[PDB]
C-alpha cells in the first residue's frame, strides 16, 4: 500500500530459466489477452511438456539492499483426469522455505462449483525475501512459477472509489 | 526472572550456552537483551510463539 | 513412542515438544528409519496432528534442517498422551505455572 522504492525487475528471464518446461501451452479461456486464450503476465503455468514432469529447483539470492516480494500459485485441478493432462503426476507436493518459513503445500483434486466457467481453483501466496536471504523453490507439479518479482521497502490501505486522477 | 544474553526460546527450550541460571520460584516479567541472539541453537518454525512469552 | 503423564497438581502443567524437520531423505533415514511418520498430542481440549515435511531449506547457522516447536497446557485432572512413529522431541522438564504482563527488551542491570 506504501512502497516507495519500487522496482519492477525479473527475477527469472523467461529465455533459459525452464528449458524442460512448456510456458506456452498452460492458458485458459478465463483469462484472455485479446480474445484469444491466454493466462496470467506476472505468473507462468508451467504444464507438462511431452509424457512426464522434471522436478522444479530454483533459488534467487537478495543481490539488493531491500526487500524482494515474491507470489506464487498453487493450482488445484478439478478432476483426476485433468491432472494426469496436465502434470502427469498424482502424488505432488510444493516447498517454499526462506530463511525464516518453511511451508507445505498439498493440493486437493475435488469438484468445485463452477465459477466463469472453471471447475477448479488456484490459491496464491506470498512471502517476503530479507536482504541477504535466500529463497527456495522445490515442487514437482501444481506450481505457478513467478515471473517478475517486486523490490519494496517501506516504513496505507485500500481505496474503493470512482474518483479520477 | 533475568536470562541475560539468551531469550525466552533459550530458556524454555534449554540452549547449553544458557546454563548459567538461576530460576527462581517466582516472577513478573522476562527480560531479553537486544544481542538475544543465543536462543534457537537449531532453526525453525516456532508456531504460536507469541502466546507462549505471555503465558510465562 | 507412547507416554503419559496424570496431572496430580493443582495447577496447570505447560508442556514444550518439537518436530523435527529433516533436510534430506537420506538424513530421515540414518534418523529414524520411518519414510511415513506422524506425530499425535491429544488432551481433554485439543488433539493435534503433526505431520513433518522433508524438503531442502537454506542453510541457517550450518543447518539444512528445522524444527518446529510446539505447546499446550494442561488442566488438573487431565492426562496428556504423546504417540508418534517419528520426528517427535520428547520432552524432559515440565513447568508446572498459576496465574491470574510481557516481554522487554533491554541492557539494564538487575
Amino acid at each position: 500500500s506504501s512502497v516507495s522504492s519500487f522496482e519492477r525487475f525479473e527475477i527469472f528471464p523467461k529465455t533459459s530459466s525452464w528449458p524442460n518446461h512448456d510456458s506456452n501451452k498452460g492458458v485458459t479461456a478465463a483469462c484472455p489477452h485479446a480474445g484469444a486464450k491466454g493466462f496470467y503476465k506476472n505468473l507462468i503455468w508451467l504444464v507438462k511438456k511431452g509424457n512426464s514432469y522434471p522436478k522444479l529447483s530454483k533459488s534467487y539470492i537478495n543481490d539488493k539492499g531491500k526487500e524482494v516480494l515474491v507470489l506464487w500459485g498453487i493450482h488445484h485441478p478439478s478432476t483426476t483426469a485433468d491432472q494426469q493432462s496436465l502434470y502427469q503426476n498424482a502424488d505432488t507436493y510444493v516447498f517454499v522455505g526462506t530463511s525464516r518459513y518453511s511451508k507445505k503445500f498439498k493440493p486437493e483434486i475435488a469438484i468445485r462449483p463452477k465459477v466463469r466457467d472453471q471447475e477448479g481453483r488456484m490459491n496464491y501466496y506470498w512471502t517476503l525475501v530479507e536482504p541477504g536471504d535466500k529463497i527456495t523453490f522445490e515442487a514437482t507439479g501444481n506450481l505457478v512459477v513467478p515471473r517478475y518479482a517486486f523490490a519494496m521497502e517501506r516504513n496505507s490501505g485500500i481505496i474503493i472509489s470512482d474518483t479520477p486522477v | 526472572l533475568h536470562l541475560g544474553k539468551c531469550n525466552i526460546a533459550g530458556w524454555i527450550l534449554g540452549n547449553p550456552e544458557c546454563e548459567s541460571l538461576s530460576t527462581a520460584s517466582s516472577w513478573s516479567y522476562i527480560v531479553e537483551t537486544s544481542s538475544s541472539d543465543n536462543g534457537t541453537c537449531y532453526p525453525g518454525d516456532f508456531i504460536d510463539y507469541e502466546e507462549l512469552r505471555e503465558q510465562l
